């Protein structure tokens, strides 16, 4: 059986290597979580360091991809690194040819037509990573577009990412089926970070210290990650209340 | 490596058959039969269009008969697409000869040179060989009306009267049985229905499932690509509907 | 290192099948369905928005794709394959006609194109297949309206109306019935609306079904004035809303 | 390489062509043949550059002779020199282009008529009566239009072309040391021994 | 098992057994010993014939006037690396017009035969290589081997029975490192060496190969009659 | 030495009413010297026509490529090729050899077997596209061309008158070039027949 | 089954056996060890003495890439050169361009990316090293980790090959003692300790040890080897540790 | 063209001319010639106009490419990319390049890539005529840490002089202040310029 | 040639004249030299005509593409981009000089693109033959805030002043008007000043005035 070992055709249709690089997108067994708010889209991520001999400033899933977008992987690191390095060299390429900041969805989109090459082509491996790209976007506003190993992609009013996916995604979905809309209705990030923060816990049933999470934010004409002491402002915050 | 994964197409069996040939072969054999008989004033071109439905565009439809320049045409028997690409290049190879000579091309020169091709995927390249057998209908100025066929071999052979695809066996005893030399293209025209409508896997053959075309002559020649209504004619006419 | 594929990955199987077009097929059969129909003043093409989460916005994901300003394309199978698909029949459309002859191919010729990218994944080295089947409808000057389905061998047909992916027997066997060759666009786009209720299992409104006709020529979408000759697109994408109006009617 | 004269007659065509080789300030040969058989029925004049006319001439008379093995067939005038033409055409815009200008004469079998034509080395092809490359057509293209008939016989053609090397022989400076002379009918080629 | 079919496989254990393959060339391969003193540095090796009729195959190959080496396994791909090492000290002498450091030369081979063992359609070296020389450092002695282990040593030996004149240089080890300023008697501890390796065989003139290089000697292949005095 | 004037010859296209005529001399010569006086410089693939003045082995290159090119479209488009479509492609094909250009001044007339509207159109060495209602003119009495066709042509001439109009814009620019003339031929083109005539002029 | 015979094959748990199957070849090796201290970094590795043979000092397994960075690594040796060979390499072309010496994260990278390449085909074989290295940029001191997978991170202290838990079980120690950071000199020392503690997993043959540091303050945030007296006064204290 | 930078206490200002001539005719009278290749990297351009827009674009790639994996690019990877580039391509290339950059750690930097395709770093330089870099130019008029106010002066001064004497300079004076606080623009309008 | 760009309140216009000349032949006395790169981003040309055509469509053909690829609506900064990439690769030897102006979701633009691949921005710019007439009339009239009335009757005005004073400028004035929010209108013959008399005599031939050798019936049919 050749057909589950290279990228081609199983008699029932499948691509069982694209079906495994599914799998191995939970091999990290870390959840991530992004939602919009109406100037801001922000991206939480688990932050699990196990050996005690770790940097843990260096343990990090969620890149910079230019000065807009930024991105949060699950996958095992050296593949999302990978991807980090090429959607870095693909944001910087696009805004040389065509003189402006590349958006969330056309790299989300390039990435995609990248991975769907690895599923056709038997030389290359497809990566065992989903790729969340998050911007506030000049056209589209607060955006969230996701990658996966088959090539698919698509946008996100909100999104989950892990094990424990399926747990946050109806969590998302009930409060969005309440809120009659299709982002969290607050003014500043901050608070849209709380929220993020609020319903994992909510989801997962598990709480968080500051060195647990990973917290990125998108606002108009930048992307940055939280310290922290910028995750522990936050979490104190949820607590009296 | 890679090694593992390939089948080896152009490799001989202990018996000495070329394995992806004769595969070839017997894909073609399923394939829907096409007849072409020469006459001493024309060639007959038929083909019978694979199990056809009702809602196909019959008119605007072209499965089987293909036109290489203004005095050669070509039946097909096997993959259309496979089929197409060669079309195509036997096309290229007719301009690049009046081009170089201001002359049109001898249909042999143009039949050797496209089973060439098909030779080459046989001996070199590690590809899949051209699931493909054609039937040659032309006129040149040297040996004036000519029938040959070209299988994925590459071996090519001058017919009187020859069929390609399903049910060859029978329909080649039904030609050997009625062809002589001194035949007329009306003649011919009535042979080449009679024997499809006899070899035919159809309860009762009709216009809608097939194509036809003739070449014949105050000294120039016509190629004759049927419609849908002189098909209809021509089988009322000879008395099978 | 280096692609040392440069060996067919499909082959014929001592039964004459090329199992890996066979396979790609059965692919297109589990995809969800989608169709075509033909009228004397347009072409429908029509399919389900399966959305893959409610969280997802269905919207962003186009299943019925524009590849000239006349001519359109829907798919049944893979979603990835169908969006590579379309990005090489757009460049293709300009490369080997538009930067030629200074006008959109015909629909046949752009078909034919299509096609031969696909029959090249069925016989270079080191690939498999697209596991799509494409529906294009299209509009040009000379040959008028038509439909064309293309398939993962490369093979392309003409046809009048047909289907293709989960429900395709039932769904050609009701276009049979309804299909006549004195049909209006707005009459295609209502048997077609009836054809997708009988494949969609779920939610049918403007919301979950992707609909674009090829009509007659939208000047108001064109984006300048001046030029006579250019009288704008045919290809127009209905909306949410302009589906919702014809399913009250229904 | 200078005189090359092409006359078209009834039922032949006459291929003239000097026998002087001159390299420097000295003829190095007088008995130089500029003629290559490209088949049966079709000869080939030539002048130009050195090394470049030999070069081209033995070139096509490979590809022509390549031809008629493969299709066991003579290539018809026309065929040829359209064949010629092309070469030539695609050696314009080479890195160093073939400084060679040709005279094909034939006889066509299935017409039955006697064929000249004129390439010069840009690829520039005419069908003529009668032809000339370089100076030489200065000198006789005048004595040409006055006296060709297109129903001459052999004879008649070889007379005007004796009168034509008379007047090259007088107003030309340079001594070109005659011609040689081959006739190309429905027999063949055959080289007129003695003018 | 199903793991040998390439060098691009390992084994479940961590093996490339393709090279462990390439490494058994060697043992089948006719000893040769290397030692070396602080003011020069030997090779013996013992030649091996086809049948009485034919020649020995050489062993010793020189490199440069200040190095050199013997052979165990594929000639061949001594010939191969052999002719590597000589572009790289001829390199080495146009470009910087500098000798070639020995430690240097090892480095280099080893990188050469390390390209091997990692890429598919190619094969692993099937050779064992002894690089001796005198540079800027002094003496040295380098055993080279296909998996791309390269390895600086006072003696050692390579080759069928090997381990026997590999034993004796290790116990002799303090006597012969101190033979400065004396050839004959640093060959003589080497031709004693190779003898602990000798099986109904004996060293006869034709059979016996030593090379040597030194302080004010350079790189000189003794054969024939020039190895009378040493049996 | 300068390749578009070495040979010589001239063509002029003109628009009338429901038809387009085209004509060119005759003449191939190297330079001073008159070589042929049956060089027709006007081709025809289908009911598109094409003159072509220039270097007269681009002209016969030109000719069997846009016939090659022409063939391959109608095999494939099961139509013949419209006057303005083949504009854009001699316009594509020449501009292909920006750096490396065919030395050539071709002029294209034809009615579209559709719109039955009458079409000419004329390009520059490396395929500006000129398309003008009234009259293209092309080779080395372009400048006459222009004179004569400036004050002699009016729109919508029958195609009777129209014939000569375009002959005596022909013929009097001709005999003021020395490197065009040796005879002349006219196409009258409408939209179902097409009327070759060949005019009697000096031939000096 | 048969997904661990070629590599950048997925099995269905969607592991990479062939990589897996490296790390068994880097587990073999010698072990070695990376400290990281208040301004610089620490490397030390275990040298097996197969034989009285070997010259002493004079098989150095440590290399330097530019002159800021150390590199020491355990499994398939020629490997690891093949590593690091690469590694000046990308050092070189970024010196070349950006002026100033590539900082570590940024030489992690090179290294990283390198490596995940040779899990991506079957044409290619997974590196047999795990390979510890680091040094001191514009940022400060910087100690990193690199295994066949391409996966790498930052370390407070690393150990890899035969005695890595043994390593890993002293490192943490360290880590726990001295939260307020440990001072180069300290380290070197406690390098020696951990290298003969780590022997014990690996004590059939006698060993040689050999270590290296980058230092702001002690080697200038050049990369030196310990050498004379400051090595042979490490190599007391562990002695004296042991017994 | 008439441009200079000056390092000053809280960082450097980057001055320049805006008059473009093609010939004689001011193709352009209201040019900017100070060009962005990062927030706080600006470069003044001399020479061909194609060739020092075309460098300027790729050192503005590689920068936004450098700050995506290593974080925020020094004055000196700036300058080592623009001479990169010239170097390189100095046989196809008219470009003379003056790089202005504020770090927090190093401050205020000016570095000069002229024709040759050397790289030097200055307290600050002039470019005047045809990239003819003064070395001098009142050498005693120029002190380190100079106020903003001195150093806008001083600037505009010197490039009032270039404009007088030098019809290529001329139209507005443009500068831009490169500090911890961020980025100004400054224009100096003729009436103002002219009667210093 | 005469082309000018003018911004104004609520977009930009560009403007050109109708003359294409051969040296001193006019060769072409209405042309079109307002070129569509996409339907709110139009080019004026100047320089070799053939490679004006040819780099507009070309840019054109890749910014649709882009356009369908990117699910937005084209930008000016692209066209400029990949405009100046494609000439500066060619070092001047593609002799198209441009005027750039549309209007895209980020706002109105006007550049200049030179052959040898250097840009500009302007609120007003001309090129060609006749720029210097255009831009004396630009610097005389131009002001901040014009209207769209006011922007197109100066865009004329500078093209006018090119046809009168520059012998390679004449005929009719070309307009485009690219508005934001609105469809660009584009006014081929927005001015038609230089229409010609009538002339004093008909040169209507009397039919058989040509003599004639030969006639045939040509067959275009198969
Ligand atoms: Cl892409
Ligand atoms: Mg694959
Ligand atoms: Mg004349």
């Amino acid at each position: 059986g050749y057909d589950r070992h290279i990228t081609i055709f199983s008699p029932e249709g499948r691509l069982y290597q694209v079906e495994y690089a599914f799998k191995a997108t939970n091999q990290t067994n870390i959840n991530s979580l992004a939602v919009r708010g109406k100037d801001c889209t922000v991206v939480i991520s688990q932050k699990k360091v196990p050996d005690k001999l770790l940097d843990p400033t260096t343990v990090s899933y969620i890149f910079c991809i230019s000065r807009t977008i930024g991105m949060v992987v699950n996958g095992p690191i050296p593949d999302a690194r990978n991807a980090a390095l090429r959607a870095k060299a693909e944001a910087a390429e696009f805004r040389y040819k065509y003189g402006y900041d590349m958006p969330c969805d056309v790299l989300a989109k390039r990435m995609a037509n990248l991975s769907q090459i690895y599923t056709q082509r038997a030389y290359m491996r497809p990566l065992g990573v989903i790729l969340t790209f998050v911007s506030v976007d000049e056209e589209l506003g607060p955006s969230i577009y996701k990658t996966d190993p088959a090539g698919y992609y698509v946008g996100y009013k909100a999104t989950a990412t892990g094990p424990k996916q399926q747990e946050i995604t109806t969590n998302l979905e009930n409060h969005f089926k309440k809120s009659k809309i299709d982002h969290i209705n607050e003014e500043s990030w901050e608070k849209v970070v709380e929220f993020a923060i609020t319903h994992m816990i909510d989801a997962l049933g598990t709480e968080f210290s500051k060195n647990d999470l990973e917290v990125g934010v998108a606002t108009k004409d930048k992307f940055f990650t939280l310290s922290a002491e910028n995750i522990e402002e936050r979490l104190v915050a949820i607590a009296e209340q | 490596g890679s090694r593992r994964y390939d089948s080896r197409t152009t490799i001989f069996s202990p018996e000495g058959r070329l394995y992806q040939v004769e595969y070839a072969l017997e894909s073609i054999s399923h394939a829907g039969t096409a007849i072409g008989i020469m006459a001493s004033d024309g060639i007959v071109l038929a083909a019978e269009r694979k199990v056809t439905s009702t809602l196909l565009e019959q008119d605007t439809s072209t499965e089987k008969l293909y036109k290489l320049n203004d005095k050669i045409a070509v039946a097909v028997a096997g993959l259309t697409a496979d089929a197409e690409i060669l079309i195509n290049t036997a096309r290229i190879h007719a301009q690049n000869y009046l081009k170089t000579y201001n002359e049109d091309i001898p249909v042999e020169i143009l039949v050797r040179r496209l089973s060439d091709i098909k030779q080459g995927y046989t001996q070199h390249g590690g590809l899949r060989p051209f699931g493909v057998s054609f039937i040659y209908a032309g006129y040149d100025d040297r040996y004036g009306y000519q029938l040959y066929t070209s299988n994925p071999s590459g071996n090519y052979t001058g017919w009187k009267a020859i069929s390609v695809g399903a049910n060859t066996s029978a329909a080649q005893t039904l030609l050997q049985m009625d062809y002589k030399d001194d035949m007329k293209v009306d003649d011919a025209i009535e042979l080449a229905l009679k024997t499809l409508s006899k070899t035919t896997d159809s309860s009762a053959l009709t216009y809608d499932r097939l194509e036809f075309a003739t070449i014949r002559k105050d000294g120039e020649v016509y190629q004759k690509i049927f419609k849908p209504q002189e098909i209809k004619d021509i089988l009322v006419k000879t008395g099978i509907t | 290192m280096t692609d040392r594929y440069s060996f067919s990955l499909t082959t014929f199987s001592p039964s004459g099948k090329l199992g890996q077009i066979d396979y790609a097929l059965t692919a297109v059969k589990q995809g969800v369905t989608s169709l075509g129909i033909k009228a004397t003043n347009g072409v429908v093409i029509a399919t389900e928005k399966k959305s893959s989460s409610p969280l997802a916005m269905s919207e962003t994901l186009s299943k019925v794709s524009l590849l000239t300003p006349d001519i359109g394309a829907v798919y049944s199978g893979m979603g990835p394959d169908y969006r590579v698909l379309v990005d090489k029949s757009r460049k293709v459309a300009h490369t080997s006609y538009k930067r030629i002859y200074g006008e959109y191919p015909p629909t046949k010729l752009l078909v034919s194109e299509v096609a031969k990218i696909m029959q090249e994944a069925t016989q270079s080295g080191g690939v498999r297949p697209f596991g799509v089947s494409l529906l294009i409808a299209g509009h040009d000057e000379f040959n008028g309206f038509s439909l064309y389905q293309v398939d993962p061998s490369g093979s392309y047909f003409p046809w009048k109306a047909t289907a293709i992916g989960k429900g395709s027997v039932a769904a050609k066997t009701f276009l049979e019935k309804r299909w006549n060759d004195e049909l209006e666009l707005e009459d295609a786009i209502h048997i077609a609306l009836l054809t997708l209720k009988e494949s969609v299992e779920g939610e049918f409104n403007g919301d979950t079904i992707e609909l674009a006709i090829i009509g007659d020529e939208n000047p108001d979408l064109l984006g300048y004035t001046g030029i006579p000759t250019d009288k704008g697109p045919r290809f127009r994408k209905l909306t949410s809303q302009e589906i919702n109006d014809r399913l009250e009617a229904l | 390489m200078d005189i090359i004269l092409g006359i078209r007659v009834q039922d032949s065509v006459i291929l003239a062509s000097s026998k002087a080789v001159t390299r420097g300030i000295s003829v190095l040969k007088d008995s130089d043949d500029k003629t290559r058989q490209l088949s049966p029925h079709t000869l080939m004049s030539f002048a130009g550059e050195a090394g470049d006319t030999v070069q081209f001439a033995e070139y096509i008379q490979a590809n022509i002779q390549l031809y008629s093995i493969r299709e066991d067939y003579e290539l018809s005038p026309q065929a040829v020199s359209s064949f010629v033409r092309q070469e030539l055409a695609k050696s314009i815009r080479s890195r160093r282009p073939y400084q060679v200008n040709v005279l094909i004469g034939g006889y066509d079998k299935k017409k039955n008529k006697p064929e000249l034509y004129q390439i010069d080395y840009l690829g520039t092809k005419v069908e003529l009566p009668y032809g000339a490359h370089g100076y030489s057509g200065f000198y006789t293209f005048s004595l040409l239009d006055h006296h060709y008939r297109p129903d001459m016989t052999t004879e008649e053609g070889l007379d005007l072309l004796k009168l034509c090397v008379q007047e090259l022989e007088k107003r030309m400076p340079m001594d070109f040391k005659g011609v040689i002379v081959k006739i190309v009918d429905k027999d063949g080629i055959r080289q007129v021994d003695d003018f | 098992n199903n793991y040998d079919g390439d060098t691009v496989t390992f084994s479940p254990t961590g093996r490339l057994f393709q090279v462990e393959y390439a490494l058994e060339a060697i043992k089948q391969g006719s000893v040769t010993v290397g030692l070396r003193s602080n003011t020069h540095a030997v090779l013996v090796a013992l030649k091996r014939n086809a049948d009485e009729l034919s020649s020995y195959q050489k062993k010793i190959i020189k490199c440069d006037e200040h190095m050199g080496l013997s052979l165990a396994g594929l000639a061949p791909d001594a010939r191969v690396l052999s002719n590597y090492l000589r572009q790289q000290c001829n390199y080495s002498s146009l470009v910087f017009n500098r000798k070639l450091a020995v430690e240097r030369a090892g480095h280099l081979l080893c990188d050469k035969a390390q390209k091997n063992t990692q890429s598919y359609g190619g094969r692993p070296y099937g050779v064992g290589l002894l690089i001796i020389g005198y540079d800027k450092s002094g003496a040295h002695l380098l055993e080279f081997q296909p998996s791309g282990n390269v390895t600086e040593l006072y003696g050692t030996a390579i080759g069928a029975r090997s381990q026997g004149a590999k034993t004796y240089l290790e116990r002799t080890l303090d006597t012969f490192i101190k033979i400065d300023g004396n050839p004959d008697e640093l060959i003589k501890a080497g031709v004693e060496a190779i003898s602990q390796s000798l099986r109904d065989e004996s060293l006869t003139v034709d059979n016996l190969s030593i090379a040597i290089v030194g302080k004010d000697t350079p790189f000189t292949i003794y054969d024939g009659e020039a190895v009378a005095k040493y049996i | 030495s300068d390749p578009s004037s070495i040979n010589g010859g001239i063509v002029v296209a003109m628009t009338g009413k429901d038809c387009v005529a085209i004509a060119c001399d005759l003449r191939l010569g190297s330079q001073s010297l008159g070589v042929s006086n049956k060089f027709e410089k006007i081709f025809h693939y289908g009911h598109v026509f094409l003159g072509i003045t220039g270097l007269a082995t681009d002209v016969t290159t030109l000719n069997e490529m846009f016939r090659y090119k022409t063939n391959l479209y109608k095999l494939k488009e099961e139509r013949a090729i419209e006057p303005e479509t083949f504009t854009q492609l001699v316009s594509s094909s020449l501009y292909e050899r920006r750096f490396g250009p065919y030395f050539v001044g071709p002029v294209v007339a034809g009615i579209n077997s559709k719109s039955g509207k009458p079409f000419i159109a004329g390009f520059d060495l490396i395929g500006c596209i000129d398309e003008a209602k009234d009259f293209i003119v092309s080779g080395t009495a372009s400048d006459q061309l222009f004179g004569m066709c400036e004050s002699l042509y009016e729109p919508n001439l029958e195609p009777e008158d129209l014939f000569e109009t375009i002959s005596q814009a022909l013929l009097n620019a001709a005999d003021r070039d020395a490197l065009s003339g040796w005879g002349a031929v006219v196409y009258i083109i409408k939209k179902d027949e097409v009327v070759k005539r060949y005019l009697k002029m000096r031939q000096d | 089954t048969g997904y661990d015979l070629s590599n950048s094959v997925f099995s269905p748990d969607g592991r990479n056996f062939q990589v897996e199957y490296a790390v068994k070849a880097v587990e073999n090796g010698t072990t070695s060890i990376g400290i990281k201290c208040n301004d610089g970094v620490v490397f030390a590795v275990e040298k097996l003495i197969t034989s009285k043979l070997l010259v002493p000092q004079k098989n150095v397994k440590i290399q330097v890439v530019d002159r800021h960075i150390g590199c020491v690594y355990s499994g398939l040796i020629p490997d690891g050169r093949h590593l690091v060979n690469r590694g000046r390499e990308e050092a070189a072309s970024f010196k070349k361009l950006y002026k100033t010496p590539i900082p570590i994260p940024a030489f992690a990278d090179r290294l990283g990316q390198y490596v995940q390449a040779h899990t991506l085909y079957n044409s290619v074989r997974p590196f047999g090293v795990s390979t510890i290295f680091g040094g001191v940029d514009k940022n400060g001191a910087h100690l990193y980790m690199l295994e066949p997978s391409g996966s790498y991170w930052g370390y407070k202290g690393a150990a890899t090959g035969k005695g890595r838990q043994s390593a890993k079980a002293e490192l943490e120690k360290l880590v726990d003692h001295h939260p307020e950071g440990l001072s180069a000199r300290e380290a070197v020392k406690q390098a020696a300790k951990i290298i003969y503690l780590a022997h014990e997993d690996n004590k059939e043959k006698d060993f040689e040890l050999e270590i290296s540091w980058c230092s702001l303050s002690e080697t200038n945030g050049l990369h030196k080897f310990v050498k004379g007296d400051l090595l042979q006064e490490a190599i007391d204290f562990a002695q004296k540790e042991i017994n | 063209t008439s441009i200079m930078a000056v390092t000053f206490k809280d960082g450097v200002i980057l001055g320049a001319d805006s008059r473009t001539t093609t010939g004689a005719y001011i193709a352009n009278r209201v040019t900017d010639k100070l060009t962005r290749v990062h927030d706080k990297i600006w470069c003044c351009r001399s020479g061909s106009a194609a060739d020092t827009q075309a460098i300027a674009d790729i050192v503005q790639y590689h920068l936004e490419l450098y700050t995506s994996q290593y974080g925020t690019p020094s004055t000196e990877t700036a300058a080592s990319v623009f001479k990169e580039l010239c170097y390189e391509n100095k046989d196809n290339l008219t470009a003379g390049i003056i790089v202005a950059g504020y770090d927090d750690k190093n401050k205020g930097e000016v570095y000069t890539i002229p024709l040759g395709g050397s790289v030097h770093k200055l307290p600050y330089a002039i470019a005047v005529s045809g990239s003819t870099f003064i070395y001098g130019y009142c050498d005693k008029n120029f002190r380190e840490n100079m106020s903003k106010e001195e150093t806008v002066d001083f600037i505009k001064h010197s490039l009032s002089q270039a404009i007088k004497w030098d019809g290529s300079s001329g139209g507005v004076i443009r500068m831009v202040v490169l500090t911890a606080a961020g980025v100004e623009r400054l224009i100096f309008y003729p009436d103002e310029y002219e009667q210093l | 040639t005469t082309i000018v760009g003018v911004k104004f309140n609520n977009g930009v216009v560009i403007a050109a004249d109708t003359r294409s000349t051969q040296g001193p032949i006019v060769a072409d006395k209405n042309c079109a030299k307002l070129h569509r790169i996409s339907p709110k981003i139009w080019c004026a040309g100047a320089g070799t005509a053939a490679d004006t055509e040819a780099v507009t469509q070309l840019i054109g053909s890749n910014i649709e593409l882009h356009s369908l690829y990117t699910s937005r609506e084209p930008r000016v900064v692209s066209a400029l981009q990949m405009l100046k990439q494609h000439l500066f690769k060619y070092q001047g030897h593609i002799g198209a000089y441009l005027i750039v102006a549309g209007v895209d979701p980020t706002g109105s633009h006007l550049f200049s693109i030179h052959a040898h691949g250097s840009t500009d921005v302007g609120y007003y710019l001309s090129l060609g033959s006749g720029s210097l007439a255009a831009m004396a009339v630009l610097e005389s009239h131009w002001k901040q805030d014009l209207t769209k009335e006011e922007a197109i009757k100066l865009a004329s005005d500078a093209i006018q002043a090119g046809i009168w004073n520059d012998l390679g400028s004449g005929s009719n004035v070309d307009v485009c008007v690219m508005e934001i929010g609105k469809d660009a209108e584009y006014l081929r013959n927005y001015l038609t000043p230089n229409v010609r008399e009538e002339k004093q005599k008909s040169y209507k031939f009397p039919r058989g005035t040509t003599a004639v050798l030969k006639e045939s019936i040509v067959n275009i049919c198969d």
